[PDB]
């Protein structure tokens, strides 16, 4: 178990997880608001 | 109207002097 | 008149010429028709499509100073909380391992702190915790 | 590859000289001299 | 052994490396064995005289080749139909085929066509006949003539300048100043009033009648009465037609503005007034250093006495510095030079001064390439030499804690926000371009982030441009900068207002994006030249790199460390980004102008703000004459560009051989080759004289760096002038 | 067109024996390790052969005499 | 012979969480920013990580049921996913009107223009890789049938997983195992190789050829019976083959003839699909089964019969080799690398065989019409065997660093090769230096003469000709061998060598294939890049060892430099070959797609004239480095570029993408980090004044990962660009 949760905390997993998130926020918010070129 | 053949010659002839010239100053030069 | 070589989305003959033939982005078969209406309040050069202005102007504040203001602080707050857990974990036994196998624990500390950074980063500046002495390095 | 211009036979000799006797004695001068002593 | 007889180290290298380096270290005289300061400026004296001679035999060759085998008497009759010739062609290998294709231009014989713009130069400054262009010529080899006698002359004994002589800055400023720019602006608006003026209003002046023939009825009286304006009077009309009194004047100095409306060129009155008033402007400046009577400044004085609070010493001690460092005034000449290049051709191509060049669309381009790419060279060596400086003829003790100290004391701070500039244009430059990319590639043009270049625009409409409605200085009509009188305004305001012409071209989301890729391209040139003159002297990795040089040999046992990281090596990686920016400056200037010229300018407003655009449109759009130039069906006058367009693909990729490999392999082939001659019967025989070796590491660089310029600049002036060729004339 | 075969027969019967007493014959004289691994119930019978000699043997003079048969069978003298 | 250890390796997740654990510095943590890059390079290399050879075999042995477990996961996507996402049962009733898709993207940020319309109302991205094709061949009807196999593969690729887990934490074999070479290719050679193509040839008989023989009569994917039914009811197989009434009684009887009618030697295509015959792709994999089967039998494992390899290489020696092979058995068995260098010459070199012969005679229906499928097929398959050759050329120079031991190689064939190693690339050395001469001075001087106006001048067919005779003559005999030298085969083997015009759905499928003067040059321009390749990758290995740079195995395979001797290491001519390789392989390529574009694809009139896709531009266009910029990459680039706004843009992108980064790679190639150390020294000074500085000191890479970044860009950038351009080229073609 400590070793499985040392593995999921190296730099790779931990940055791929983050963009994996970052870039399910950007899609999801451009599938129901998309083509926003400017702030009204 | 265009140049005559003796201004061509006379040319190549002036441009001795420069040739002759830049001889002695590039062996000057090397010195 | 600023911009005269410029026209209202919704006055330029291209751009409602082009408008009505504005492809659907998403799954949404209306998301091409609300482009065409949404952009209508740009200005427009001649092949009709919207142009941004940044020179400052509060009328095109949603052109470039609201999208900086977001970025800005989105910014600071990865660049702030970033710089937080490094200086914590320096003061461990063995820094260089917490920055490649990541203490979660602190991380999302840190991370979840990073709203109030534009403050923070104030109080550490009046307090030199910002900025080390030229000699201190 | 005839010439209107004066003097049309010059081409027919400097070009010559600047291409092959040019050339080559300077080389030759130069290869001698970078190769004396 | 004997050559190089300068370096006895060199001539001792058993190795062909002598021979190479022999020749690149052949005028760097400082580092001669046995060199003496005053022996160094005297010999580089004689060699400055040798530059002027070759100058002036380039321009005697340019001006006879012209009046011998062009048809500049046929074509000032017509210069807008008739293309100038730049010399004749004789070359056996041509084919049947190449003889008629380059037998164009109404010549008899196969000719090239003159991209110069020295036809226009000619006719513009009152040159009419072929043989005042051989008088020209032939003036032009007697004066390389007397330039070389006084190189010669000035090598010996008795004429040697004595060391002092060639420190004097104060006398050299004064005579150069008032002398040197001021009496030669004056002489040249001489020219301009006694014979350019009259020649263009039909008027024959030359030698011959010169002194008979004043340039005013007036003559000198109201010269020296003060009644001035009588020369300005009756200036040429607007319906005036170049090269005849249809429509002439008399007035020889004017400030009319604008442009020649026939010509499409400055008016010759106002060139004649504007170097008449720099002459008087330079003559005066030329009075201010103190040289033999004890009025003017004393330059160290000045130095000296510009300090304050916040840069320590200040300007202290710099007299001494620039006067003894030869490479610290060199850097100063080159980077003021670069800039005045640009300056030239950012300014002749949008107020041309030669009449009918305007629509010689292929000269203007090619001017602006040839000055521009000239000015690039003169900055990357600027830096070049200044770093030369660090390495070299900096004095730390000397100038201590003055500003050239102080730039080296905070160098991480300025390489740092230098890298970051770099990095904050690069990163949202490229960054709108892709967004524009991809959005177009989805067929949605419409959400591309394109910005108004506002601010040069309201730049335009300061100088008198109406299209923005700015309506602010010279756009405001009540503007207090507007109702002066001046006189020049009524036909400045039309030039600019046109539309027909160069003048303030109209910009637009598309010159917004390539303008700031030209930021990231200066910004990352300079980053990497001022990283490498800072760090010269030393870095942490190499803290004692002074005394190694400015180019120091990286491939010694134990020296692994201190490759890539001479001053050198920074100019090395400089060269690319600086024929990098000059490849997206000089895109951008032709592929707008091929628009403009055209008249679509909307293809470059509207397909420049995608780099597919550039791609497709640009390049792809415009090789379709070019690489047509010779194919299975016959060939044209673009043969040539085609061959030549191919040539420079492959001295490029050639480049690519020294720049990627690296010595180690190519010495070991070597060693087999010359396995293989030893053991070759009757051809072991023959032995050389220096043992064959592979390039050394900064030679392969170097000798890379040349095939990568030479096929660079090929390849663009190949495409450049056939692209623009072929679409007009 | 098609090269011909033979349809079963005492004939056929006899070339694949034949075939297989050759290859028989021909292991017994060429085979250098016979007698090794699993032995056969009686190897007098089978000339001091093991499993492994009499499987080769055996699978060798069918390869044998099926080309021999083919062979036999597309040039009719069979 | 089986001898294994027990539960040698625990199974824990200690190690997991402690990157670097596998070697003993990187196991100590990183200090800079070095650490992390050598922790990815060195984390494959096992021999490195332990002396002992039995443990270097059993992380082998996984490793490779690892690798297994990937392909068979990505097997069962291309399945699944044309069984859920895919067009295919659409295009299994029309394959003439319709074309392959399996792939559909989501609509997001307009990206759904990438699902064009492929025909039937089906939008998705066209697919290029061929499964369709194979799919038909092998007589899938139904997306269940897909859905299945895709499941099958899941399950195998599950048992992989626990196979090498299985063989290494808990059942590892001994390293006697391992090298029992001679039971490894009994094994592998009638068990995987003979089994695998006798398993192959009943299911062409019994499910492929029936089920296509109804399709290629017309018969509705619908009302073609299951493969099974075949199976339960004979009789249904007697109606196509009436051979099969007489059941096995023939096959053990030796009358084969009889099975004639589905085990043919027709040659040449099927008229309907373009495609071989599934009866002679059966025929094939059933002789082919046979030859292997026996092939196994003939090594020695446990009953005296068979050979013995060592006795057989210890054998073949002769008067001017010395010892000649003996020792080659001991490197063989005891050198993993050495292994790997053979295979992967081979392999390389096989791939490169099965793009050149898939492509002349195509085994798929309908593969041969679809231009972007042939076309995609051989490029991918050219640069798999380039990669893989390389490879060789890598593998080969570690075994000589490594493990060639010289005292153990005494006069034998490899200890004589590297005595007369210099003889070896000096006239390796002038064989390039003829050949570039002689090869690309021909393109060099075709292109002065008609820059010149002297066509009559040039090397041309109309002009001074250059006639591959022997490449005519080898044509001649193959158009020549049906019923002369090969009787009983019908047809050619290819129509590529001469014969009729094969058209399907008004397309060429196959046509002779001309060799003149223009195929005389490029063919000599391959043999010129591929002898340069070779000679770098060959010299790589010869001088690994040693010279300029005496003992340099001490050094190791990867080293900067030695003490110019930079550029010298084994892999410092891995990273020169990845160019050449790239630069002789992109000929090909190119070769190939404006060979067939321009004399073999086209369109057939009913009345029989071929209408070419470039109208037989190759001949006179191909003599010119000038034609190649202006008729092959400038005319052909018009689709990838004018691709904005259509299904096709995502191949614009690319093809931009491509572009730059080739471009950016040359910032590595050019530059060293001699200069980047330096910058980041500076832009550290700025992170310290912050307080921000990071503990792992950031370092300028390496000088030899520098150069492996370089190429490695190089190459990514080079090939997506033609990726992109020859599949927008070839999906807007036909
Ligand atoms: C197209 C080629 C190319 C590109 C893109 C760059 C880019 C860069 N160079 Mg380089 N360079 C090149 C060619 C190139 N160079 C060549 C031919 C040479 C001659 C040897 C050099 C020599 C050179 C020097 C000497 C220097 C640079 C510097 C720079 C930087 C300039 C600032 C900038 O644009 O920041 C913006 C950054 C970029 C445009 C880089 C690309 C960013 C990508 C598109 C986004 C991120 C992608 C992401 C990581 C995904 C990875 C892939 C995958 C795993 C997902 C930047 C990193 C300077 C520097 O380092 O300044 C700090 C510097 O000193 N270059
Ligand atoms: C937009 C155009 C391009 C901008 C590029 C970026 C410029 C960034 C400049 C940042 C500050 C530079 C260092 C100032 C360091 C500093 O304190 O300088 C102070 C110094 C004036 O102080 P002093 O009275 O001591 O000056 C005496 C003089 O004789 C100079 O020695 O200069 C200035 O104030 C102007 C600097 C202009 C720089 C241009
Ligand atoms: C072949 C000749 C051949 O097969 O020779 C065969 C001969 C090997 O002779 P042996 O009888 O000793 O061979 C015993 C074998 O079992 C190998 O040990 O090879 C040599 O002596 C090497 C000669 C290389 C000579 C240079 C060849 C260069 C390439 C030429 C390519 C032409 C196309
Ligand atoms: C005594 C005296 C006075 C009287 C002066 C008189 C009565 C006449 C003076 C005439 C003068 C001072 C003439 C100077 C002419 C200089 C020339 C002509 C220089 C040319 C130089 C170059 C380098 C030309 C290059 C080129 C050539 C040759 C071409 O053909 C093509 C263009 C270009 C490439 C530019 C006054 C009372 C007034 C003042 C006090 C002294
Ligand atoms: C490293 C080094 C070096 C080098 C340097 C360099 C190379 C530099 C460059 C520099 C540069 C290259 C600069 C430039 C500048 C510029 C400027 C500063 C400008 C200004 C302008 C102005 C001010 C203007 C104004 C105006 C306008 C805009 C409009 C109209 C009016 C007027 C005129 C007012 C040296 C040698 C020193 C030595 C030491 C070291
Ligand atoms: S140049 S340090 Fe770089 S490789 S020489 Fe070795
Ligand atoms: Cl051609």
């Amino acid at each position: 178990m400590d070793g499985l949760k040392s593995f999921l905390s190296t730099a790779p997993v931990m940055i791929m997880a983050l963009l994996t998130f970052t870039a399910g926020i950007l899609i999801e918010f451009n599938r129901f608001y998309p083509d926003l070129l400017f702030h009204p | 109207m265009a140049l005559s053949d003796t201004q061509i010659l006379a040319a190549l002839v002036v441009a001795l002097l420069p040739a002759f010239l830049a001889f002695r100053l590039s062996t000057e030069l090397y010195k | 008149d600023d911009f005269a070589n410029l026209t209202p989305c919704s006055e330029n003959p291209a751009y409602l010429a082009k408008s009505k033939n504005f492809l659907n982005t998403t799954n949404d078969p209306n998301s091409g028709k609300i482009r065409a209406e949404r952009y209508a309040s740009a200005l427009c050069g001649p092949e009709g499509y919207p142009h941004l202005i940044v020179d400052g102007r509060f009328t095109h504040a949603g052109d470039f100073l609201i999208p900086s203001i977001l970025f800005l602080y989105i910014a600071g707050w990865i660049g702030w909380v970033g710089r937080s857990y490094l200086i914590e974990i320096r003061e461990s036994k063995n820094p260089e391992m917490q920055e490649v196998v990541i203490n979660v624990p602190l991380a999302i500390k840190k991370m979840l702190g990073g709203f109030l950074w534009p403050l923070a980063a104030v109080g550490e500046y009046t307090s030199g915790k910002l900025v080390m002495k030229d000699s201190e390095i | 590859m005839d010439g209107s211009y004066a003097a049309s036979y010059l081409p027919w000799i400097l070009i010559p000289m600047v291409g092959w006797l040019f050339p080559a004695v300077t080389m030759g001068l130069l290869f001698i001299h970078i190769e004396s002593e | 052994t004997k050559f190089p007889k300068f370096s006895q180290d060199l001539a001792q290298d058993p190795t062909t490396r002598r021979i190479w380096y022999g020749i690149a270290t052949a005028h760097d005289f400082e580092t001669h064995d046995g060199m003496t300061e005053e022996n160094l400026y005297q010999k580089i004296f004689a060699s400055h005289f040798g530059h002027i001679a070759i100058i002036f035999l380039w321009t005697s060759g340019t001006l006879f080749h012209v009046a011998w085998q062009g048809n500049f008497e046929q074509w000032i009759k017509d210069p807008l139909n008739i293309r100038p010739i730049a010399h004749a062609i004789w070359d056996p290998h041509f084919g049947e085929g190449a003889v008629n294709a380059f037998t164009q231009a109404g010549a008899s014989n196969p000719v090239n066509i003159a991209y110069s713009g020295v036809y226009h130069w000619f006719y513009t400054i009152g040159m009419t006949t072929n043989q005042e262009l051989y008088s020209g010529a032939v003036f032009l080899l007697v004066l390389a003539s007397l330039f070389l006698f006084a190189g010669w002359l000035h090598l010996q004994p008795k004429f040697r300048p004595s060391l002092a002589w060639f420190k004097n800055a104060e006398s050299r400023l004064n005579h150069h100043l008032a002398g040197l720019f001021g009496v030669s602006s004056l002489a040249w608006a001489g020219h301009l009033v006694h014979v350019a003026i009259p020649e263009a209003r039909g008027q024959h002046v030359g030698w011959d009648n010169f002194l008979s023939t004043p340039p005013h009825p007036a003559g000198l009286m109201p010269f020296f009465t003060g009644n001035w304006g009588v020369y300005a009077a009756d200036p040429d009309t607007a319906g005036h037609i170049f090269g005849t009194s249809e429509g002439a004047g008399t007035a020889i100095l004017t400030f009319l503005g604008g442009f020649h409306p026939q010509t499409e060129s400055l008016w010759l009155t106002d060139i004649a007034h504007h170097h008449l008033a720099i002459a008087v402007i330079f003559i005066i400046a030329g009075h201010m250093y103190r040289t033999n009577w004890g009025i003017g400044h004393s330059i160290k004085e000045i130095l000296n006495a510009h300090k304050g609070p916040l840069t320590g010493a200040g300007h202290t001690n710099l007299y001494d510095t620039i006067n003894n460092s030869l490479h610290f005034q060199l850097g100063l000449a080159l980077a003021s030079l670069g800039v005045i290049t640009s300056l030239v051709a950012q300014h002749m191509y949008s107020l041309p001064s030669y009449a009918f060049i305007a629509q010689d669309h292929t000269t203007q381009a090619a001017l602006y390439t040839h000055h521009q790419y000239i000015a690039g060279f003169l900055m990357v060596g600027a830096f070049a030499h200044g770093a030369i400086f660090f390495v070299r003829d900096y004095d730390p003790v000397a100038n201590k804690d003055n500003v050239l100290a102080r730039m080296l004391e905070h160098k991480e701070a300025l390489i740092s926000h230098l890298s970051w500039v770099s990095l904050f244009l690069g990163f949202h430059t490229l960054g709108l371009y892709v967004h524009n990319d991809v959005v177009v590639a989805f067929g949605t043009p419409e959400k591309q982030i394109l910005i108004e270049p506002v601010f040069a625009q309201w730049i335009q409409a300061t100088s008198g441009k109406a299209l923005y409605g700015f309506d602010v200085l010279l756009s405001n009509p009540d503007s207090i900068a507007s109702t002066t009188g001046a006189a020049w305004l009524p036909g400045w305001l039309d030039a600019i207002n046109s539309g027909t012409n160069s003048l303030f071209l109209t910009i637009g989301p598309g010159d917004f994006l390539v303008h700031h890729a030209i930021a990231l391209g200066l910004h990352t040139t300079a980053l990497i030249l001022i990283k490498g003159a800072l760090d010269a002297r030393g870095s942490k990795l190499m803290p004692d790199k002074k005394d190694f040089g400015y180019s120091f040999p990286c491939d010694g046992p134990g020296r692994g460390g201190t490759c890539d990281i001479s001053a050198w090596d920074a100019f090395y990686l400089a060269m690319f980004w600086m024929l990098n920016t000059l490849g997206w400056l000089t895109f951008y200037w032709h592929w707008k102008h091929l628009g403009v010229w055209s008249g679509n300018v909307a293809q470059f407003n509207e397909n420049s703000t995608y780099l597919m655009g550039w791609f497709r449109d640009y390049l792809w759009a415009n090789s379709a004459q070019l690489i047509n130039g010779y194919n299975p069906y016959g060939v044209n006058n673009l043969s040539v560009w085609a061959w030549m367009f191919l040539f420079g693909h492959l001295v490029w990729a050639t480049g690519f051989m020294f720049l990627i490999s690296w010595r180690g392999y190519w010495q070991e082939l070597i060693e087999t080759i010359v396995w293989a001659h030893e053991r070759t019967p009757l051809a072991n025989l023959v032995r050389w004289k220096d043992k064959p070796v592979a390039l050394s590491i900064v030679q392969a660089r170097l000798v890379g760096l040349a095939h990568f310029t030479v096929g660079y600049v090929l390849t663009y002036a190949a495409f450049l002038i056939a692209s623009t060729a072929g679409k007009f004339g | 067109a098609v090269p011909a075969t033979l349809s079963w027969s005492p004939k056929v019967a006899g070339v694949m024996i034949a075939c297989n007493i050759l290859a028989i014959a021909f292991g017994k004289l060429t085979i250098k390790q016979q007698n090794v691994g699993t032995p056969m119930p009686s190897s007098n019978f089978f000339g001091g052969f093991g499993l492994g000699a009499v499987l080769g043997t055996a699978s060798f003079g069918h390869i044998l005499g099926a080309g021999v048969i083919l062979g036999l069978a597309n040039m009719g003298v069979l | 012979k089986v001898s294994v250890d027990n539960n040698p390796v625990p199974t824990s997740f200690e190690k997991w969480g402690k990157p670097g654990h596998f070697d003993r510095t990187l196991a100590r943590g990183p200090k800079t920013t070095t650490w992390i890059w050598n922790l990815h390079a060195n984390a494959h290399d096992f021999d490195s990580q332990t002396s002992d050879l039995e443990d270097v075999s059993r992380k082998i042995f996984s490793a490779h049921f690892g690798h297994l477990a990937v392909v068979f996961v990505w097997l069962s996507g291309m399945y699944f996913h044309g069984a859920k996402f895919s067009n295919y049962e659409g295009w299994l009733a029309d394959p003439t009107h319709i074309k392959p898709s399996a792939q559909v993207v989501w609509p997001i940020v307009g990206q759904g223009i990438l699902n064009g319309d492929v025909g039937g109302g089906f939008h998705g991205i066209q697919i290029t890789s061929g499964l369709f094709y194979l799919w038909r061949a092998s007589g899938f009807t139904d997306s269940y049938q897909l859905y299945c196999t895709a499941i099958g593969g899941l399950v195998m690729a599950a048992l992989m997983l626990f196979a090498g887990w299985f063989h290494y934490h808990v059942k590892a074999p001994k390293l006697e195992w391992f090298q029992n070479v001679e039971s490894m290719m009994n094994h592998h050679l009638a068990g995987l190789l003979g089994l695998g193509s006798l398993g192959w040839a009943g299911h062409q008989i019994h499910v492929s050829m029936p089920i296509n023989k109804l399709l290629d009569a017309g018969v509705a994917p619908k009302d073609i019976p299951l493969p099974h039914e075949f199976i339960l009811e004979p009789s249904k197989m007697a109606e196509l083959y009436p051979s099969f009434a007489q059941g096995l009684t023939p096959f053990f009887t030796l009358n084969w003839g009889v099975y004639s009618d589905f085990l043919t030697f027709k040659g040449g295509l099927n008229p309907v699909t373009g495609g071989l015959w599934l009866s002679d792709t059966a025929h094939h994999h059933l002789a082919i089964a046979v030859l292997f089967i026996i092939a196994g039998h003939m090594y020695r494992t446990n009953w005296g019969i068979g050979h013995s390899m060592k006795e057989i290489l210890e054998a073949h020696k002769g008067p001017f080799t010395g010892e000649g092979h003996k020792g080659l058995y001991e490197i063989l068995t005891t050198s993993w690398h050495a292994q790997l260098a053979i295979n992967l010459a081979l392999l390389g070199s096989l791939t490169i065989i099965v793009a050149q012969h898939m492509y002349a005679m195509p085994p798929y229906p309908y593969q041969a019409i679809d231009y972007a499928t042939q076309l995609s097929l051989f490029t991918h398959h050219m640069w798999i065997g380039g990669f893989l050759i390389v490879g060789a050329g890598a593998h080969g120079a570690i075994f000589m660093v490594r493990d060639y031991d010289p005292a153990k190689n005494v006069n034998n064939l490899l200890d004589r090769m590297l005595r007369h190693r210099d003889a070896i690339i000096s006239h390796l050395n002038w064989v390039c230096i003829f050949l570039g001469f002689h090869s690309f001075g021909l393109y060099i001087h075709n292109d002065t003469m008609r820059a010149l106006g002297r066509p009559q001048d040039m090397f041309s067919d109309t002009a001074i000709q250059l006639q591959p005779i022997f490449a005519q003559w080898v044509q001649h005999l193959h158009t020549l061998a049906p019923g002369a030298t090969a009787p009983n085969a019908l047809a050619t083997a290819s129509y590529a060598f001469g014969g009729e015009t094969i058209a399907v759905a008004g397309k060429v499928a196959m046509m002779p294939i001309t060799l003149g003067t223009a195929d005389f040059m490029v063919h000599h321009i391959h043999a010129f890049t591929i002898h340069v390749t070779a000679l770098i990758l060959l010299k790589g290995v010869l001088y690994a060892r040693s010279s300029l740079v005496p003992d340099k195995a001490n050094l190791g395979f990867r080293f900067p430099c030695d003490g110019g001797t930079c550029q010298v290491s084994g892999w410092d001519h891995v990273f020169l070959g990845l160019f050449w390789m790239y630069n002789s392989l992109s000929i090909v390529i190119f070769h190939f797609s404006w060979k067939m574009q321009s004399d073999v694809w086209g369109t057939v009139s009913p009345d029989g004239s071929v209408t070419h896709v470039t109208l037989g531009n190759f001949a006179q266009s191909a003599i010119t480095i000038n034609g190649w910029l202006r008729d092959f990459l400038w005319a052909q680039a018009a689709n990838v570029i004018n691709s904005y706004g259509s299904a096709l843009s995502a191949y614009g992108i690319m093809f931009l993408a491509g572009h730059f980064v080739f471009a950016f790679s040359l910032m590595f190639l050019f530059s060293g980090r001699g200069y980047w150390q330096e910058l980041i020294e500076s832009i550290v000074w700025a992170h310290n004044k912050l307080n921000v500085a990071p503990a792992i000191q950031p370092r300028a890479l390496s000088i030899i990962q520098g150069r492996a970044v370089g190429v490695a860009h190089y190459l990514l950038g080079g090939i997506v660009t033609t990726w992109a351009f020859f599949l927008a080229r070839s999906l807007s073609i036909g």
